[PDB]
């Protein structure tokens, strides 16, 4: 509403 | 009272790239984010802001990751190691040198039973301010 978090990332699997 | 105006509408939280590999364990986390929420030219009379968190919640009581990894949450605290999960509010005084308050908060993801898969990681925490 007022304010937003954004939150953003990546989980890498290099197996 | 009356409302103060919100300075920070956005505030993004890069958490950057984490490894499945270093993620397999139950508990294992990203290092903490720092992320402000600012409000301005408060009116006299305002003394007191609340911010009230909303966002989907998991099983696990943490932010649910709404990106493609599996198997990790994203966590908000206060600057002083509270957890502020979806409901909870936090109450900061107004600086009346300024008029203007402030929310130092930090976020984090962390794996709460362990096993993070690749994908993406993204969420949103909604604020709404009361005033007093
Ligand atoms: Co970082």
């Amino acid at each position: 509403a007022d304010s937003t978090i954004t939150i953003r990332g990546y989980v890498r699997d290099n197996r | 009272a009356k409302p103060c105006t919100v300075s920070t509408t956005n505030a993004t939280v890069d958490l950057g790239d984490l490894y499945s590999f270093s993620l397999m364990s139950a508990g294992a986390a990203s290092a903490w984010h720092d992320v402000a929420l600012e409000l301005t030219n408060c009116p006299v009379g305002t003394s007191r802001v609340t911010a009230s968190f909303s966002g989907a919640a998991d099983s696990t009581g943490y932010y649910k990751n709404q990106g493609t990894a599996q198997n990790i949450q994203l966590e908000l605290q206060d600057d002083s190691g509270n957890t502020l999960n979806t409901g909870a509010t936090k109450t900061v005084q107004v600086d009346d040198s300024s008029q203007s308050a402030h929310f130092p908060l930090q976020v984090r993801a962390l794996t709460v039973n362990g096993g993070a898969t690749q994908g993406t990681i993204q969420a949103v925490i909604s604020i709404t301010y009361t005033y007093s």
